[PDB]
């Protein structure tokens, strides 16, 4: 068990539909 | 929004019944010092 702290908040105002990772990693939803 | 105006700050007065405006939230109370430990992201 772990807790994830908010560090960075970005008021971008842009829609995000996809993402990709730059370079083992795990992706959930 | 991004470009908001300036926001002034008054002097912090302790041990009095005062009307506080700590950031956005307001209220009426007596601000005394405490021994509580916040996390560094937690404001309230």
């Amino acid at each position: 068990f772990s807790a994830l702290e908010p560090l960075v908040d970005l008021p971008i105002g842009i829609n995000i539909t996809r993402f990709q990772t730059l370079l083992a990693y795990y992706v959930g939803y | 929004a991004t470009v908001c105006g300036p926001k002034k700050s008054t002097n912090l007065v302790k041990n009095k019944c005062v009307n506080f405006n700590f950031n956005g939230l307001t209220g009426t109370g007596v601000l005394t010092e405490s021994n509580k430990k916040f996390l560094p992201f937690q404001q309230f």
